[PDB]
């Protein structure tokens, strides 16, 4: 009885820590920000499981189901677990998760603020490549500041009524988004970098990192087509005024 | 029923437990008699076509409740079978109308993802294949997809 | 490998089959050595999930041969063992981590017809009164339609 | 052997035919023009089974 309590008690663990590791903070569960916090979650989750089963009670009933000829099962409670993964990556995002260039991005909608969001965003992107988090995660938190860059600006011009602007108003909002979209692909640009440089160093493992970008470059084209249009309209005004 | 008790009496243990024989937790739960209302139900009734079964170990002590009902828990080894018939035939085996399964000891949410991304897409690319179905599959890796970002 | 053989003699027989063990025309198909890596890789590797094995009568001999991928052979009544786990464990949960998916011996249209309509619409119908998944049940219709008019 | 191939030969034809010969418009997948469409393709692949 004691023994198959130890051997169920470590294939609880494993299955915990599995259901634990399970739950993937990937950069796509929300902007770059958002993948950040996921993977923070992901690896206190790994480590709170490392924890429990390294505690001295977790050993102990290792030990009994060890003694007990529960080999299988705490073999099967240590593959399952992946306590050593979980807190290998809890110890890889922490120095990339911390990070929060894309809610900088997203704050920040005007021309300035995207940009400085941005190189939040590639910079946070190339400290995660320093640390354990993968290229790919880089990639996609350059992505996000991106996204939330771009975001943020068609928030933005949904408040302002840059669309139906007066001339110089609108000439200006047409300005601003085409900024905030140039500043959310430079952004996720910074990023993409940060995470080839961390692929560069786990060449091996991380085959390469996404163009990122933002999530715009139509919204400044036209309203770029729309401020050319006004002042082609004050001329034709002029014109047939003469 | 035989048939469908024949299938739990010996598979189940070879899938929810370690293998071989049913131990005392199937046993007891067998024992109960709602366990035995399910299976008259899946034989008899075409209309009720589910039922459950699990044999876990709770801290190991083992009182579970077997329905008419698919049911999953945590660190449960719940077993359901999917009937895609209503109703089982006399000539036919009772258990061949229910397609049995046993649930993993895992969580239930990421093994559930695990199970839309890659258990009902997949046999509809499969089908496909073989021969909408896309459409389908694509809604199911976008649950899949979103369940994993909340539980993120 | 031997676990997945072993699985696949306690779970296709009693799903091909009335019921039992692989027969000797079973034992041979796995017997074989392509067949049996083909089933060690199923049964280590994550990429292979479904596993088929059928017991097939040609004109009625008991004569089949096992392999990773599913054909539609004269009369192969194969039986897809799609596993969820990446590896089938000796200690860790195989079955349970897995599943059986039951091929006519003819081609699987109307099989899979009746499978999407009442298996895999009536699972997320399920599933839906519990809690994308109308966009997957809509997708699920369309595609049942449009396998009815293949088949047909 | 060829009684048996003569069958399953049969069997393959027939199946063959009925699958050119079904191929209509289903009951609520598609509009009227797919129905009709569906039904003048069954139409022909009936004349020809």
């Amino acid at each position: 009885t004691f023994l198959n309590q130890l051997q169920s008690g470590v294939n609880r663990w494993i299955r915990e820590i599995q259901k634990v590791t399970k739950l993937d903070r990937d950069p796509a569960s929300g902007t770059a920000l958002q993948e950040i916090s996921f993977w923070l979650n992901l690896e206190r989750a790994l480590y709170r499981i490392q924890e429990k089963r390294e505690s001295p009670e977790v050993l102990l009933t290792l030990d009994i189901l060890k003694h007990g000829k529960r080999f299988h099962a705490t073999v099967s409670f240590d593959t399952d677990t992946g306590l050593k993964q979980a807190l290998e990556t809890v110890n890889d995002y922490n120095p990339l998760m911390k990070d929060f260039p894309l809610n900088d991005l997203l704050s920040a909608t005007e021309l300035d603020k995207i940009r400085q969001a941005l190189v939040a965003i590639f910079t946070h992107l190339r400290k995660i490549r320093n640390t354990k988090y993968p290229i790919q995660r880089a990639l996609r938190l350059v992505e996000a500041i991106s996204r939330d860059l771009s975001s943020q600006l068609l928030k933005v011009l949904g408040t302002r009524k840059l669309m139906h602007v007066a001339y110089e108003e609108f000439e200006k909002v047409m300005v601003a988004c085409f900024e905030v979209f140039q500043t959310w692909d430079d952004e996720y640009e910074k990023l993409q970098v940060l995470l080839r440089d961390i692929v560069k160093r786990k060449r091996e493992e991380n085959l390469k990192m996404v163009w990122r970008i933002n999530p715009h470059r139509k919204l400044q084209a036209r309203l770029d087509q729309m401020r050319k249009f006004r002042r082609q309209h004050e001329q034709l005004r002029a014109v047939i005024v003469r | 029923v035989s048939v469908l008790q024949k299938h739990l009496r010996k598979l189940v243990p070879l899938l929810l437990e370690d293998g071989g024989e049913a131990p005392a937790a199937l046993e007891a739960a067998l024992e109960e008699k709602s366990a035995l209302e399910q299976m008259r139900k899946f034989l008899s009734d075409p209309q009720v076509h589910t039922v459950l079964v699990e044999r876990s170990t709770l801290k190991e002590f083992i009182s579970y409740n077997i329905n008419i009902d698919i049911h999953y828990g945590v660190k449960s080894n719940s077993l359901a079978f999917i009937k895609r018939t209503p109703v089982i035939d006399a000539d036919k085996p009772v258990s061949s109308q229910l397609r049995v399964l046993t649930l993993s000891e895992d969580s239930p949410y990421e093994t559930l993802h695990s199970f839309i991304s890659n258990a009902v897409a997949p046999f509809f690319k499969s089908y496909i294949r073989e021969s909408m179905a896309p459409s389908v599959e694509k809604k199911i890796a976008e649950l899949e997809m979103g369940l994993l970002h909340l539980q993120q």
